[PDB]
């Protein structure tokens, strides 16, 4: 799959050639270009993966995810170039390098046949996120959020390298293929035991399961836009694709290690909605329903059935994109007030009708209306779980409500009242945010319109 | 325009250019002898042609 | 081994233990330093001596001359200490911490 | 070839060069003196380099093309308004003071690397070992804190330890009254609100200070008003001087050779003028920094190396 | 309306000589900015001698 | 001075339609920002959405869907038409299995 | 409680607590090379039996 | 002092280093580490000053202390086996005694106090020598007799190593201090993979020494050994921070940096043994590194600090030396990782 | 760390310890407004050896201006906190 991994190297030289006056122009056409080129991956098999090469193969999980990538570059390019105005062009142009490179690492992260390589480039991934979040954030709390965004993810990532090399020194091989068909049970001992600790907690905390999350408030809210887009929609979803790939070789330890993280998902999916409920910070509100997102993603993953895999694959795909309406959203209110407090800026409908109209549609999508994909996914997760038992349906049942509650106190909160009388400098929405809103929004209905596309392999 | 020699003057040092450039041909063409005597030799050791 | 083995490796590793407690004065630690030296050499020379080896004769000799060129660097450094302090004390060697 | 180790190793010495008119000289005095007509005839007269009086853009002379930059970028600092408001609260006194002791250490490098190469003799209005008199008659009028002497002690400490005092000195006494005569007879409606007691602490720093103990390095070379006219008698009375007293006569190629070292290479010379020592006065924030920067590097033939800016008609880039 | 950066409080943190002061090591003393400290008048007194009367 | 450092002002923010009452919001420049609008809208939304649509649309069967439906449709017509069950409950032949000899 | 207060209290305000103490023991020496040379002589006879006397 | 006296005295400590290199005998390995000794004290008070005196003094106390007990450890595997040759080494207590001066020699934990004192002591050019150069004698002559070797008394103290290492330089503000904790760090994780694969220790020190080499040629472009001198460099030459970010970065370890190579291939050489938990601690420690690594990048590149007036007079003049290996050592620290495999050359 | 903060209180007791440990002066007529020169009936000279006593005790000296006009306990006390720049 060279075809899409060139194009984007040559989008760096691209960059670094162009105008003073042209960078975004250039960035975002040959941006959109290679997302319709990914576009063709979509055409999967329905018994084994595409095996381009010895070290890369498109599955049907990767692909979306991958297409969500290329997409998402150049949502992130229009989003940024407003308040970068005033930057310096070799500054603008790293910043862009900063961006082309993190797609890059993640387009190979997604297609890595071997689990090293998936290791090295899951890793690199942070350089360019923590570069981006402490060198253009606002506020001094930034450098806090880098510390906490690196160290989190490090003290569970390195545990899965040693256990990686020692799989491969026990088996010989680490090729996703050989270790899907050599497959063989782990039995019921403290070294095995242990094994599966350390192959699982680097992807939990990536999710990030509930109690090891507290790097997310801090890294998304002290982010740019671009980063809080990339660190929603598609860096959170490095966990959940790493955890499908891995528990092949799991089984049948799963059965019973996975009470825990199902109790704190859970528990910790109503404590962070019930969170949602009462926080003055805008943009932290729409970090703690990623979370809860992604708690229910964690059950699914850990229940182990087809049906969950099927809803795992959907949601995280609805919640990539939602999410980063919802932030960009945030963003235009905060570029128009400098301010993030959500009580601040109110009655914003009167002022800014479409704003307000697309305010709406995300925090419908947020709640899961049918026949979203949103609501695809969580239904799918919800009947496996109440096939893995009945009970669950209550704590299920109580994230729906309350999900509805905070996202629905949301938009009343800022777009329905009486607009504040002292802020006057409330512009008319420009053409750019109402373009990056309608591409944030049209591909989520037209995924609803065939949804076989983003089920994933057990589909 | 400027106040003082600045050494290095509008015309580059030829000699070093010349050095460097030499340098670099010469490299190359032992490189490509290089290679075509080794593609040789192994095609003779182990019979090929 | 015989006693006068041990004896020579008891004088080693009392002048090891010498040098590494320091009381006030550096020529103490550099007498120390010497005694080990003069230690090793009696040591060496009665093993070569013991075993017939011929040519190992001559290795006590180029002890010596390295112990010679160890004293003569550290009586350097002292000079250069007591030139900046007024005296050879230990105690004045503090400017750099860990 | 660049002087180093290498030109060391074979051939160069600097001792060989010095002929017995190296000697370098600064002619002081006080404000409006005519200490820059005495030190130009005596350049004249002994076959020596002069060296005006370094000033706020003394540095702008030297790189680049020798024309003067925009004051925000260079010196960023005011002579003018120095005397209109002396205790202004913005820091301008203690700030032209510091970038004068810069400019003056830059020049009396420039000098040494000067005598060094070429064996020449070099004329000098002030030193670094000068400059304080006037940091002493600001501090005495209140024009500046204390911290800020302090700072300045500092970097002349750090600084000026590293060079050679001038051969010999020379001054010139004018008293206070003739000095406000003088300006005034000037014309220059800045120096006119220059207080007596300003000239007052300028002399007394100069008298009681500089030179008792630039005397024990050197004699020093005393002048009234009247007997400084006469160049010729002056430069003739230079010429009998027994230097065999100071540390000039105990410096060998070794000591001349890391000398020589340490007068080119400006960014050594200038290395602890930025110091790390936060005074309100000469501190600079982020974004102010960064935008004289951004500034600083558009202008025509500052971007890049000097050998190498095309916008200002360099040719031949792709091979050099 | 323009992003945060250092300013003279928050550099002063890693003025000290060392992070994370204490009240043993809250009176070290950064070194001089030239690696050179001030030299001690250790003055060395001279032999005083009587030569003579006998 | 009663101060800390010499800092610029923190400077008002610009609005974009005060020097261009149609602004699009891309750039301050009106050709570059307006060239800007053009590119994202033409390449985003004509050439990307609608065509990729169309082209996801129409991709070929090669999950087997209606393969795996005819296979289907074959097999329980020859296996009602016969008598035989319509599904067994052992997907692999037992005789080429063999279990272990003794069980107790 | 949970979120700001105890999540924060153990994983990583404690790891931070820690390793800033153990820095302060680590890093806080005089510079006497008299009490690390008697350091050295205790590693040096704790190794001799330790690990020496054991083969 | 002389340039021809320097660099007499350069090429007298490399001297000495290749005899310990090249030689078969004991007795030429003691005097390449006397020869390097003596050559090396004067170089450590090029510049003098008190402190530079007392670097000097501490230095050579410590390496003569370790020069006398590995003198005494070859009188001892002389006396129990009559052979100069240097082996497996067959007596325990004259291989104990062997590893415990070697490692005073390196700086390794417990005997690590000498390497912060004598680095900040001396000039940054010392350093560079001091942290670069001389750990290639101890190192050999421990890679040649790896099979002797106690792996608890060497893994013990290269986990001390890593720790105090971590520790340590987490509380410091000097540059040349930190980089000495960084030094006691890495001989750590050098010494730990010794007893199983010399080949990874080679590969660790080649890739350390590029490492430090590139740090000290940066700090000495841009004169600065306190992190507040280090932060005014950002208006000055903007490039040579981008470029020390990078480079520290790389030196925490961080994939897809060349740092991260070493790392790794000790950890895999260590589970290839069974060596479960010492991999997981080490890798749990270096973490520390990384910390004040990224301490120093925050404060030096990725923020902007407050500046000075004067510094706009250096803004007009341009750095007269130049580093001719500056840029290969850069792109050699931070972009090797894909040519892994070819350490394969190295054993 | 270093001595503790030195207060008025302290730099009294120890002014009145030295002022007792003189044995021209009888301990309990000894007040902190004592006048050296009348109520304790002390000379001159005798005034030059406390004030000496006082320089002992306190580690620093003080000029013969300035220690010559301390004629009473409370003044040197206030010489000393002043000196010190002691307040509390
Ligand atoms: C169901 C009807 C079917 C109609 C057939 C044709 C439908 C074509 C629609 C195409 C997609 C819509 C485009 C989305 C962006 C909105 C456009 C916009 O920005 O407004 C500017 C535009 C310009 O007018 P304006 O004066 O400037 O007003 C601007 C002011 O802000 C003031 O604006 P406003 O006050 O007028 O409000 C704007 C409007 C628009 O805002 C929206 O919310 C519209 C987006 C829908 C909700 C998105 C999240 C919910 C998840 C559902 C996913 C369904 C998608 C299916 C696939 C579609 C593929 C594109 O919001 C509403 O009025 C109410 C929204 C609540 C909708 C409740 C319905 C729930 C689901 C019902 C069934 C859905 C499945 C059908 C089949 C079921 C089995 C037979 O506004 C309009 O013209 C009105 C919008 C049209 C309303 C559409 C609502 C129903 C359509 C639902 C999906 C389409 C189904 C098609 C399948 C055939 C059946
Ligand atoms: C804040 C959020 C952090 C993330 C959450 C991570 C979740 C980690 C929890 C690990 C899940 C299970 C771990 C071990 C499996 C069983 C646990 C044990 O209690 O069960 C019994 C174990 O019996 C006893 O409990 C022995 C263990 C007692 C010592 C464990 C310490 C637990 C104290 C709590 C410390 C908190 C740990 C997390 C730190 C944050 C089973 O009996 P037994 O059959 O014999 O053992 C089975 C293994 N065999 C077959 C090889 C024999
Ligand atoms: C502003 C005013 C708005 C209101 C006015 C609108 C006026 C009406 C227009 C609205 C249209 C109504 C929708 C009704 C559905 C009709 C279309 C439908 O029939 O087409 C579907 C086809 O839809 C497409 O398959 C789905 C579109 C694919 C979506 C991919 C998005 C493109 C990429 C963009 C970036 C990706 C980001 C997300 C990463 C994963 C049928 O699928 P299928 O059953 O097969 O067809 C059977 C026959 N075939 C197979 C031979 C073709
Ligand atoms: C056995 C050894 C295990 C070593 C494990 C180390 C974990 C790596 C993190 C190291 C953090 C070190 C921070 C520290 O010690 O200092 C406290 C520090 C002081 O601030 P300074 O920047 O030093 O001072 C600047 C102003 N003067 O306080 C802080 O605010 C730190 C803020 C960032 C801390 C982020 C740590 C997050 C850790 C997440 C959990 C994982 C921790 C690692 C172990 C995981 C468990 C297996
Ligand atoms: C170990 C043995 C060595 C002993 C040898 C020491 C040598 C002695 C040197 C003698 C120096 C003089 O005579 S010095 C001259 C001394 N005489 C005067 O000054 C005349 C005025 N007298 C007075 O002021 C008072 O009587 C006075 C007592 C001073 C108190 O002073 P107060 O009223 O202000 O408290
Ligand atoms: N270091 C300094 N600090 C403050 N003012 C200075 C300094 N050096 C020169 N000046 C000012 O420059 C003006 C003229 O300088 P001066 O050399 O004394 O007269 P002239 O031009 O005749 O040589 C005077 O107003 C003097 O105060």
């Amino acid at each position: 799959m060279l075809k899409i991994i060139i194009p984007t190297t040559m989008l760096l030289p691209m960059t670094w050639m162009s105008k003073h006056n042209m960078i975004w122009i250039n960035a975002t056409v040959h941006s959109l270009l290679i997302s319709l080129i990914s576009l063709s991956l979509l055409n999967q098999l329905g018994e084994n993966s595409l095996n381009f090469s010895l070290t890369f193969f498109s599955d049907s999980l990767s692909a979306p995810l991958l297409v969500l990538t290329t997409w998402l570059l150049p949502l992130m390019l229009m989003a940024s170039q407003s308040h970068l105005s005033k930057e310096t062009t070799t500054r603008k142009k790293l910043y862009i390098t900063m961006l082309i490179l993190l797609q890059l690492f993640l387009i190979m992260t997604f297609t890595a046949t071997e689990l090293i390589l998936f290791y090295i480039l899951f890793e690199a991934t942070l350089v360019p996120t923590l570069i981006i979040i402490t060198r253009w954030g606002n506020q001094t709390e930034r450098l806090n959020a880098g510390l906490y965004f690196l160290f989190y993810t490090l003290a569970g990532s390195l545990p899965l390298l040693v256990a990686l090399v020692y799989i491969q020194n026990t088996t010989g091989s680490l090729n996703f293929l050989i270790i899907h068909y050599w497959s063989h049970p782990l039995s019921n001992s403290w070294s095995n035991i242990f094994m599966w600790l350390a192959c699982i907690m680097a992807f939990m905390v990536k999710m990030p399961l509930y109690g090891l999350h507290l790097w997310l408030p801090k890294a998304h809210v002290e982010a740019p836009i671009a980063g809080s887009m990339v660190l929603a929609a598609v860096l959170l979803k490095l966990g959940g694709y790493g955890m499908m790939r891995i528990t092949t070789i799991l089984n049948p330890l799963t059965n019973y290690m996975a009470y825990p993280f199902l109790m704190l998902s859970m528990w910790g999916m109503i404590m962070t909605s019930s969170i949602c409920l009462r926080q003055t910070d805008l943009k932290s509100l729409i970090a703690y329903s990623s979370v809860s997102h992604m708690a229910l993603v964690i059950v699914a993953i850990m229940i182990q059935t087809p049906w969950s895999f099927m809803g795992a694959t959907a949601l995280m795909i609805a919640h990539g994109l939602t999410s980063s309406m919802l932030f960009c959203l945030a963003n235009t209110n905060y570029e128009r007030v400098h301010s993030r407090t959500m009580i601040l800026a109110r009655g914003l409908q009167t002022l800014l009708p479409l704003m307000a109209t697309w305010w709406l549609v995300a925090s419908l999508t947020n709640l899961a209306l049918p026949p979203s994909i949103n609501l695809i996914g969580e239904l799918f997760i919800i009947t496996a779980s109440f096939s893995w038992s009945n009970i669950t349906i209550i704590l299920m049942g109580m994230n729906m409500m309350i999900t509805a509650l905070y996202s629905l106190y949301m938009l009343i909160t800022t777009q329905r009242g009486k607009y504040t009388h002292h802020i006057n400098n409330i512009k008319p929405s420009f053409t750019r945010e109402n373009a990056l809103m309608a591409l944030h929004i049209l591909p989520l209905l037209l995924l609803t319109l065939n949804p076989k596309m983003i089920l994933g392999p057990l589909y | 325009k400027f106040y003082i020699r600045e050494p290095p003057h509008g015309s580059p040092d030829w000699l070093k250019v010349g050095l460097t450039l030499g340098t670099s041909v010469f490299l190359w063409i032992y490189l490509i002898k290089q290679h075509k005597e080794d593609v040789l030799e192994y095609k003779r050791r182990n019979g090929l042609e | 081994m015989p006693l006068v083995y041990m004896n020579i490796i008891m004088a080693f590793a009392i002048a090891l233990a010498g040098l590494l407690m320091y009381r006030s004065h550096l020529m103490s630690s550099l007498l120390c330093l010497e005694g080990m030296m003069l230690s090793l050499f009696i040591m060496s020379t009665l093993i070569i001596l013991n075993t017939h080896f011929t040519l190992a004769n001559m290795m006590p000799i180029i002890l010596l001359v390295f112990a010679a060129c160890e004293a003569a660097l550290g009586l350097s450094l002292l000079v250069m200490v007591s030139n900046t302090y007024g005296t050879d004390y230990v105690q004045n060697l503090n400017l750099l911490q860990c | 070839l660049q002087y180093g180790p290498l030109a060391f190793v074979l051939g160069e010495r600097t001792t060989r060069k010095l002929t017995e008119t190296s000697k370098v000289i600064t002619v002081d005095g006080n404000i409006c003196s005519g200490k820059g007509r005495l030190a130009r005839e005596i350049a004249e007269k002994l076959g020596l380099r002069h060296f005006p009086e370094a000033g706020i853009h003394y540095a702008d002379s030297t790189t680049g093309d020798g024309k003067p930059l925009d004051v925000q970028l260079s010196g960023n600092c005011s002579l003018e308004k120095f005397y209109d408001d002396p205790k202004s609260n913005d820091g301008n006194s203690y700030r032209l003071q510091s970038w004068l002791y810069a400019s003056r250490l830059l020049q009396y490098a420039d000098a040494l690397e000067h005598l060094l190469s070429t064996g020449q003799g070099v004329v000098l209005e002030r030193s670094i070992y000068s400059d304080f008199v006037f940091l002493e008659a600001m501090y005495r009028q209140g024009f500046i804190r204390k911290q800020c002497v302090e700072h300045y002690n500092e970097v002349k400490k750090v600084t000026a330890c590293e060079y050679l005092p001038p051969h010999v000195v020379v001054y010139v006494d004018v008293p206070v009254p003739e000095i406000q005569s003088r300006i005034q007879k000037k014309g220059n409606p800045h120096e006119m609100k220059i207080t007596a007691a300003y000239l007052q602490d300028i002399e007394n720093a100069y008298k009681k200070t500089f030179l008792p103990e630039m005397s024990e390095k050197c004699e020093v070379l005393q002048y009234s008003a009247r007997e400084a006219e006469d160049a010729e008698k002056v430069v003739e009375d230079i010429e009998y001087l027994k230097c065999d007293k100071g540390p000039w006569p105990d410096q060998d190629d070794r000591t001349f050779h890391r000398l020589r070292m340490l007068v080119q290479n400006k960014l050594e010379v200038l290395n602890y003028t930025t110091i790390p020592v936060y005074l309100p006065e000469i501190t600079i924030g982020a974004h102010q920094s960064d935008r004289v920067f951004q500034k600083f590097t558009e202008l025509p033939g500052r971007k890049y190396s000097p050998g190498y800016n095309e916008d200002v008609g360099d040719k031949w880039i792709w091979l050099k | 309306a323009r992003q945060w950066q250092p300013d003279v409080e928050w550099a002063e943190q890693f003025g000290g000589a060392v992070m994370y002061p204490t009240k043993e090591t809250a009176h070290w003393k950064p070194p001089p900015w030239n690696d050179v400290d001030p030299p001690k008048d250790t003055l060395v007194s001279n032999l005083t001698l009587n030569f003579g009367p006998q | 001075p009663t101060i800390r450092l010499q800092e610029d002002p923190d400077p008002e923010d610009e609005n974009l339609y005060e020097k261009n009452p149609d602004s699009h919001g891309y750039d301050k420049d009106p050709i570059v920002d307006l060239w800007n609008m053009r590119v994202v809208f033409f390449f985003g939304f004509s050439i990307v959405l609608v065509l990729g649509s169309t082209f996801v649309a129409y991709l070929p069967d090669y999950r087997m869907q209606e393969w795996a439906r005819r296979e289907a449709e074959r097999l329980v017509k020859y296996r009602e038409a016969n008598g035989l069950p319509l599904m067994e409950s052992n997907c692999f032949d037992p005789n080429k299995i063999q279990l272990p000899e003794d069980e107790d | 409680l949970l979120d700001l207060i105890w999540l924060e209290t153990i994983l990583p305000k404690t790891t931070s607590f820690i390793q800033m103490k153990m820095s302060i023991m680590v890093s806080n020496q005089k510079g006497l090379i008299k009490l690390y040379f008697l350091s050295f002589l205790i590693t040096i006879m704790i190794s001799m039996t330790l690990f020496n006397y054991h083969e | 002092m002389n340039p021809i006296i320097y660099t007499t005295l350069i090429m007298t400590v490399m001297s000495g280093t290749m005899l310990v290199m090249i030689s078969s005998h004991w007795l030429l390995i003691w005097i390449g580490f006397e020869m390097n000794l003596l050559a090396m004290i004067p170089v450590l008070m090029k510049n003098f000053n008190p402190r530079a005196t007392e670097a000097a003094t501490k230095y050579f106390l410590t390496q003569a202390t370790a020069s006398m007990m590995l003198m005494m450890a070859i009188i001892i595997n002389l006396l129990y086996s009559g052979q100069w040759t240097i082996t497996k080494m067959f007596n325990p207590v004259a291989m104990t005694m062997m590893t415990m001066a070697l490692a005073m020699k390196l700086g390794l934990s417990p005997f690590h106090f000498w390497v912060p004192e004598v680095t900040q002591g001396i000039s940054l050019q010392a350093g560079l020598l001091l942290l670069t150069w001389q750990k290639l004698a101890p190192l050999s002559v421990l890679c040649q007799i790896s099979q002797s070797i106690n792996p608890n008394l060497m893994l013990t103290m290269a986990m001390l190593s890593i720790l105090i290492g971590g520790w340590g330089g987490l509380n410091q503000t000097q540059l040349r201090k930190i980089m000495a904790y960084s030094s006691i760090a890495h001989m750590g994780w050098m010494t730990a993979v010794l007893p199983y694969n010399t080949t990874m220790t080679i590969l660790n020190l080649l890739i350390y020494i590029t490492m430090t080499l590139a740090m000290f040629m940066l700090l000495i472009h841009s004169s600065a050994t306190t992190t507040l001198s280090l932060s005014h460099t950002w208006n000055k030459m903007p490039v040579i921070t981008s470029l020390m970010m990078v480079t520290l970065l790389s030196m925490g370890g961080l994939p897809p940096l060349s740092g991260f190579m070493p790392k790794w291939m000790i950890i895999q050489e260590m589970t290839k043994n069974e060596s479960i938990i010492m991999p997981t601690l080490m890798a749990m420690t270096a973490l520390l590194n990384l910390y004040f690594y990224m301490r120093l990048a925050y404060s030096s590149s990725l923020t902007m600090f407050p500046s000075t007036n004067n510094m706009k007079m250096k803004w007009q003049f341009e750095h007269t030396k130049q580093m001719k290996l500056l840029p290969t050592m850069i792109v050699l620290s931070t972009l090797v990782l894909p040519m892994t495999p070819a350490l394969s050359s190295l054993n | 760390s270093d001595a503790p903060p030195l207060t008025l209180e302290a730099i009294k007791d120890r002014v009145l310890y030295v002022l007792k440990l003189y044995d021209k002066i009888d301990p309990e007529k000894l007040s902190v407004n004592s006048h050296f020169m009348k109520d304790l009936g002390l000379d001159s000279l005798d005034q030059v050896e406390i004030i000496m006593a006082m320089e002992d005790e306190f580690g620093f000296e003080i000029p013969d201006i300035d220690a010559e006009k301390l004629m009473c306990p409370q003044e040197i006390v206030d010489y000393i906190a002043d000196k010190k720049d002691v307040y509390e």
